[PDB]
């Protein structure tokens, strides 16, 4: 098979990987999916960059809301207005601050499939379409911001940003499975060794980042 | 560890020794089969004819 | 095609169990092969057979067997009308137990 | 044979498991699904996570409150009401708090089957559940937080959410089975190695996910 | 093939790779590019210094500031005006800081693809750049340096200061995965540490440049 | 080939890396430059002696400069009169003192490709040609010293400062890279140890030179 | 010239799979060769050219 | 690891064989080709003549 150089969508790395696992026949391209399939999923299971983080507008009907299914970590949320960052506690917390609580920060805790709050904040939707040309945030509406799993390709021409940036990354891990059908069992590691090199090259190009304007302290004093 | 059996075609069905003794390809029993050079493949069938 | 009471002496003592995984031919042309394997825990006996499998030339490369008696036997059978397959060869992978 | 390029189920993944291990022949198929129920087993051993877990109200009536049967290990525990957290405790403690009655902090033991609350608490729910009643949730009673025992598969279109999210997964650990039942240890080694460093990227996440927001490490209440 | 002394570009390195690697067939050259692709991508992924870096003006216009696609990571960031260095901190304090309004240690932070700074800055750009405007450097606004992704080779003639500077380090590293192509590891292995040391010289480089002059460990000034 | 004693030039060196390895065939002899260019460019990458330095006058126009294209590292920076060596600070510093400054000693800081100074100085480049017999030096001017690249060879009689001093340092450093192409893996490390030991050879002759006269204490006290 | 399905039994065993890089003659004269390369998965195929 | 195939004139085509089982230098197909002793090389073309 051949390739393009600039290897961009799900259709041309299925052919690529059949072209750097060289060998082409039945009982292993038609494997190809699945073994894409195992490689992002082990891959997405921990990674966090900022390129897969996500918006969202909450609904909290009383103090509580639902965890949306696309969810899997949580990180800094807010109001649309004004700020104040909320921050995240225990259930045995939280429930001993209702009990005797009958300017005051913001905390939240999870019971399983649902989101509380002790304030019993009150937040609504976009009031959405009509004419549809703007998206109008309501009054009294939080801001979310969490990291959301990326959609399985299942589609050629279909790409992610991940083939964008680094396409040898799933390349690589996608070949470590490959080599598992056939126990290539030096390949394993080759691939293995490569990919987590690639892999761990994520982080820190990340927490260089999100330090890197100006390294200092923490001016956070209460008065 | 392996038992490559080669050359299948060396000899055929013995008797007169023991099944343990043989060679790997001291190969031992045939029907309708047929062992030339190297190699083992079915032998003529039987049809009619007028 | 038949050949009882394999004990694979060339290469590791008779009494041992040797766990059976593949026969791994070398075949030639198209047909169809049915192939057995067996095996008794006594160098005297024709052993019962434990399964059986059909081979088909361009599809499958080799087949699977699981055994570990130390006399292995394997039966091959060819009963296909348009079949005019031949073998060069075998590869019997496997490996070894232990003995009492 | 063959798949699809994801594997959503059973119904293939009995056959694509056989497939990674090339040499398919039925004294090894017909335990294929044997192969799963170990590894499945094997892993809800010690796996623990939010989709498994479970809402549910509680009848304490006279505190001999019980066991249910799916049950497996608990997260959290509490009333639909004012949100109060119980905690839990050792008999040899709420054996005292009886011969001490005066429980605002309500506490809870495992007495084989059943659930002990020092309190004579009274939550309930209908007899044998015909219904007919959503009752206002069972007139808002307590709610259970715990981690279930999932069905073991008994159906090729049968199917889990690992499936949807993590196959390889479960293809791994059977292959473990599956390749101890015919002696090829080294794939074994390999097989399990990647099954463990599949698993533990999850319950990673899981924990990146628990805590976020950054939470102090526990507001000190007075009170 | 052939070269020149000089390696100035793509359009002779894609061929002096292939020499390097003596056998140059091409189910191999094909894939050259690819290979370049996935190196310069493993270098910028961590590799930090000037030639790459950029002035800019910013348009705050209520603190949403945005980020642009370009980015990296940032070195520093300031004012045209007077020389004003900002510094950066998390939302938990910046909110903070609005909940107490009274300013002159700005400080800023990243919410997703968002800048934020405390103080409601209004530096401007125009709107999209049809220019016809120096505008004084658009009204001598803040002014950001920070390290950009550079472009991907897409040409023969096409260039960049590595290979006017530093190429052999470029044919190293994708020596590597073209020997990672084809199965030759101990050439893998002399590629990438070669790659490695080549690097290394340069980081050392860097840092031997910053901070030259003696400068105190740092002048405490009292104000 | 053949080639004379006193090796001084960049056309004897490229016959004499063909002697040395003493394979002489179009596939090796073609790729020479590249060869010494990239022993040439890990060499200067971290490599800092006086006879590569150089002086320069600034052109400082208020309190700013532009890095010379040729810049490497930093050293020394004075004033033509009087002395008054400069020292080098953060731009979380010097940012501090413009504002709350509105006999004073000098900072400067790096923005980029710029320089900057504190005091706002203003310097002129020497006033140049017209008859040209002299360069008088302009009132008013700084002076400042700091690490060049060497030019690249680019022609056969071109000569270096390296090869009049250790021209064996390229031969063997060139030779690591001829190794690398025809994998001579025993040939790479024994070039490479004699090259740094080589290579290393120089700096243990720099710091016993600048601190030879008399090695004394600091005598350098604020009254 | 060809030869079909070389399995290298005489180095390593048959159904490992085996990275080739690099064939090495030693021609003698004048001319100009054309070499090609191919493989199948089982034993018994003429495998498809690469 | 190494396969190498010397002496290719030692034997031309061969059939009745396993294309597994085949020596080294037991390599086969020609058409056009021309062995002797220890070289291989094209047999000589047919040209008209008057």
């Amino acid at each position: 098979p051949d390739v393009q150089y600039p290897i961009n969508t799900y259709g041309w790395l299925k052919k690529a990987v059949a072209l750097w696992a060289d060998r082409d026949d039945d009982e292993f391209v038609n494997q190809i999916p699945n073994f894409i399939n195992f490689a992002e999923k082990e891959i997405y299971r921990n990674l966090r960059i900022p390129p897969l983080e996500k918006e969202v507008y909450l609904d909290i009907k009383d103090g509580v809301a639902y965890i949306p299914p696309d969810y899997l970590e949580a990180q800094w949320m807010m109001r649309a207005k004004d700020g104040t960052i909320f921050q995240v506690t225990s259930p045995e917390e939280i429930s001993y601050r209702r009990q005797h609580g009958t300017n005051q920060p913001v905390n939240f805790a999870r019971f399983g499939s649902r989101f509380i709050f002790y304030p019993s904040i009150e937040a609504d939707t976009p009031y959405y379409p009509d004419d549809g040309s703007p998206l109008i945030p309501a009054e009294n509406s939080v801001i979310l911001s969490y990291y959301a799993d990326p959609p399985e390709f299942h589609e050629d021409t279909d790409t992610s940003t991940i083939l964008t940036i680094a396409p040898e990354l799933l390349l690589y891990f996608t070949l470590r499975h490959a080599c598992l059908f056939v126990q290539d069992d030096n390949g394993v590691q080759k691939w293995s060794a490569l990919g987590k090199a690639i892999l761990d090259e994520m982080v820190e190009q990340n927490k260089k980042q999100e330090y890197s304007g100006s390294p200092i302290a923490i001016p956070n004093n209460m008065t | 560890a392996l038992y490559p059996i080669k050359s299948l075609g060396a000899v055929g069905v013995i008797a007169d020794q023991a099944p343990t003794d043989l060679a790997p390809n001291a190969f031992t029993n045939a029907i309708n089969a047929r062992f030339v050079e190297q190699r083992v493949f079915k032998t003529g069938g039987n049809a009619p004819l007028s | 095609l038949e050949r009882t009471g394999i004990d694979f002496d060339n290469v590791t003592n008779e009494w041992n169990q040797k766990h059976i995984n593949r026969f791994r031919p070398q075949t030639t042309g198209s047909g169809t092969y049915i192939f057995e394997a067996g095996g008794s825990q006594f160098s005297n006996e024709y052993g019962h057979p434990h399964t059986s499998k059909t081979y088909t030339i361009g599809v499958d490369r080799h087949v699977s067997v699981r055994l570990n008696h130390p006399y292995l036997f394997y039966n091959v059978i060819d009963n296909d009308v348009n079949s005019n397959a031949a073998i060069n060869g075998l590869t019997i992978e496997f490996a070894v137990g232990g003995r009492r």
